[PDB]
């Protein structure tokens, strides 16, 4: 149980937005301007690390 | 053409567990989802009208 | 003792233990 | 001063650019573009009983599994491209080079 | 929605835009979209925020 819950905590961390504008790279590469996306992962990576 | 004809009674009763939607319009199987949404509460204190 | 009759061949008490203890895609 | 005030969200939506369609794949990896919603991964028909309401499906991690076509009203599951760690089984250099 | 009409008649003093990027607002998809009108002051345009 220990180790299936870590493990199901670690993959829900990747739905948290963690100050950016939106949780998904995907959007925020297609959406804004280099400039800001770079804060915007920033943001995601530190989180995510 | 107005005219007053209904006369109404009331009742109050225990609305139990209905009045449950789907709050979105995603496709979601065998999971657990927490919404927060305008939902009638469980056990309401409802009224019957005649 | 193992039981030749199971095809793991467990014996039956260490059947019972790995039968008492007991979403995969979205990890992996 | 006149300010627009789209929103945005992962939603099928009505005002969209004029970008031209494209003709769908089946069984292939290939990245695709749903009204403003980018993926790559194996695009597969569907046996889920998807209402008529619903436009996509999220499996229990929150992730897009399926979804329904615009210009085609087709259930598709979306199925990540195949990947994995690589292993390197070799004895010394200093016997041998082969691995 | 196409924007290039919007650059049409474009002498802009102003074209600012917060949560997407201008240049690539051809390549997105957009819903309750609402579009608003009124006249200020030439200092009240900082204020629009
Ligand atoms: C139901 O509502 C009425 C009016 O709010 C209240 O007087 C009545 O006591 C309620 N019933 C119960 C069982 O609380």
């Amino acid at each position: 149980n220990h180790n299936a819950q870590a493990l199901n905590t670690l993959v829900k961390q990747l739905s948290s937005k963690f100050g950016a504008i939106s949780s998904v790279l995907n959007d925020i590469l297609s959406r804004l301007d280099p400039p800001e996306a770079e804060v915007q992962i920033d943001r995601l990576i530190t989180g995510r690390l | 053409q107005c005219v007053n004809l209904i006369t109404r009674t009331q009742s109050y009763t225990n609305s139990f567990t209905r009045g449950v939607y789907y709050p979105d319009k995603v496709f979601r199987s065998s999971v657990l989802h927490s919404t927060q949404d305008l939902f009638l509460p469980f056990f309401s204190n409802v009224t019957w009208f005649h | 003792l193992p039981d030749p009759s199971k095809p793991s061949k467990r014996s039956p008490i260490e059947d019972l233990l790995f039968n008492k203890v007991t979403l995969i895609c979205a990890q992996k | 001063v006149v300010v627009l005030s789209f929103e945005l969200l992962h939603a099928p939506a009505t005002v969209c650019g004029p970008k031209k369609s494209t003709n769908l794949v089946k069984n292939k990896c290939v990245n695709f573009n749903f009204n403003g919603l980018t993926g790559t991964g194996v695009l597969t028909e569907s046996n889920k009983k998807f209402l008529p309401f619903q436009q996509f499906g999220r499996d229990i991690a929150d992730t897009t599994d399926a979804v329904r076509d615009p210009q085609t009203l087709e259930i598709l599951d979306i199925t990540p491209c195949s990947f994995g760690g690589v292993s390197v089984i070799t004895p010394g250099t200093n016997t041998s080079n082969q691995v | 929605a196409d924007y290039s009409v919007i650059y049409n008649f474009a002498p802009f003093f102003a074209f600012k835009c917060y949560g997407v990027s201008p240049t690539k607002l051809n390549d997105l998809c957009f819903t309750n979209v609402y579009a608003d009108s009124f006249v200020i002051r030439g200092n009240e345009v900082s204020q629009i925020a």
